[PDB]
């Protein structure tokens, strides 16, 4: 058995080229050369040496650079720079993919470890994503504009849309890093909102038109949930709104002053 | 349209001439990904346009067939332990499968007991 | 010039030079549609005119030769099944009985033992 | 370009147009020492520059296919004598290493009386 300082060779034009690539200036790399170098590492018993290098050079630079983007935006585009991050992220790491795609076969199907698209959301998961200030400076900045947005603030919703479909690919083949960072929180603010509206409106106006508004609330948060929010949240949503606004108010709307479904 | 549908693949020197969906029966495949415009393929072009590629030129015949045909073709003289490790860079999955059962049918009668 | 009794296919790269009346051999055949001159043709390479069929051009041999004498004529090196598939796409119906037969008797007597 | 990670061998007769890398494999072989930019090489075709090596092309295969894969790849009529000191000229250690074995491996399998 032997081993050379050769496979250092070929690992620095490999990651020199990661580099590049998330350097945003392709020109002078070739896929042709870089597929061979990678089929070079895996053939060569280096499948783990290959698959470590990876996570830590993609890692780097996520919280060198890409974090701390995030973090200049925080009061700044914040929505504008992370989603741009994650798009940026998306084009580097399909690079990624198909430079690797032969460690993506034979190293990862007989490791069971994570595969390279897999790797690289999870890490710009892990690290910049869900990340405590930036995540919760995101959920805060998001429930900030929906709510100004129930207020009648005309809202960019695909700034909003387009972050929802960012934590949803995120979660890999599960809803759940969806649900942990945004859903769940929104679904329990939303039941105080409709709590604050439904007693608001049954002090403002009679059972047929507290009926009119839940109609067209329901319609309307739905409506939202498909032009602004993925649309696997409808259900979630509807449950609360009936919850909050119908079924605790049921006895009421039967019983109005003057009114209800005795009148 | 400012592209075409035929590619020169300058497999190992030798030109090889074939049509962009003949090389995407794997989109897996290594074939696949030139078969793209993507930014990551300007690099390897030559002077004619011919991609350059930097894998043997002749065990290159039963992959690129296969990927015409769906069948093995293997020049007699040519080693089926030979190809394989061709097949395999160019990650045509099902085509590494079949060559394998063809290195163990060899063996069926080379590795035979009389 | 009026026109060309002479017609330059490319087969995969390689140009294969010959005439009509050895590629009118056979009426179903898919060589026989590139004779016409009716406007249904867009893969002439009209640096020269040459016609683009883009397969493989090692086993355009046999056919090109059975398409001007009617015998499979064979160079050794190539695969028996190679080109069984590669008539079958240019359609020459006889041809690929005969070579069907050729595998049989190949196949037939690699298939016995006294 | 100042440099091309494409080398073009002239071995023998039969062009090979293989990558830096893979002629680099292990720096010991004589494919290696052409490779480099220094001054002391000069040999190579003025047209088109690839470097002539004065040796048997058919036997070259396995040679550089050892250097692209690493493994030993040879077809059923070159033989096995052949690369071996086909290898042997390359100075690829590791090569001639494995060759002798196969050598070794095919007729100590033929002479063997069961």
């Amino acid at each position: 058995t032997m081993d050379e300082k050769y496979v250092n060779s070929i690992w620095d034009l490999l990651k020199n080229a990661i580099q590049e690539i998330q350097r945003k200036n392709n020109s002078g790399l070739s896929f042709e050369e870089l597929y061979r170098n990678a089929y070079t590492m895996v053939l060569h018993k280096h499948g783990e040496k290959l698959y470590t290098g990876l996570r830590e050079v993609v890692t780097e630079h996520l919280i060198n650079k890409v974090r701390e983007d995030v973090l200049n935006s925080l009061n700044n585009n914040f929505l504008q720079t992370l989603n741009q991050a994650w798009n940026d992220h998306q084009t580097a790491m399909v690079m990624i993919r198909d430079i690797l795609m032969y460690m993506d076969r034979v190293y990862v199907q007989q490791n069971n470890v994570e595969n390279v698209y897999n790797l690289g959301l999870i890490i710009f998961r892990d690290q910049v994503v869900r990340y405590g200030c930036i995540r919760d400076h995101l959920r805060q900045t998001l429930l900030d504009m929906i709510a100004r947005e129930r207020k009648g603030e005309v809202v960019d919703r695909g700034a909003i849309r387009n972050a929802c479909q960012m934590l949803m690919i995120l979660g890999l083949e599960g809803r759940s890093v969806y649900e942990e960072d945004f859903e769940a929180p929104f679904l329990e603010m939303s039941a105080e909102f409709f709590q604050m509206e439904s007693q608001k409106f049954l002090a403002e106006n009679s059972a047929s038109v507290y009926i009119k508004k839940v109609e067209a609330r329901i319609n309307e948060e739905i409506e939202r949930v498909m032009h602004c929010l993925d649309k696997s949240t409808e259900e979630p949503i509807v449950k609360v709104v009936e919850r909050e606004l119908i079924s605790k108010h049921m006895k009421t709307i039967v019983e109005m002053e003057n009114s209800g479904l005795v009148h | 349209g400012s592209v075409s549908k035929w590619v020169r693949l300058n497999v190992g020197g030798t030109y090889f001439l074939t049509t962009r969906q003949t090389l995407c029966r794997d989109p897996k495949s290594f074939l696949y990904r030139l078969c793209q415009a993507d930014p990551d393929l300007d690099s390897d072009k030559d002077e004619t346009g011919a991609y350059l590629i930097d894998r043997d030129p002749t065990y290159f015949g039963p992959v690129l067939n296969y990927l015409r045909h769906g069948k093995l073709v293997i020049n007699k003289d040519l080693a089926e332990e030979g190809v394989l490790e061709e097949a395999e860079f160019y990650n045509i999955t099902s085509l590494i499968k079949l060559v394998k059962d063809k290195i163990r049918e060899r063996d069926s009668k080379t590795s035979q007991v009389p």
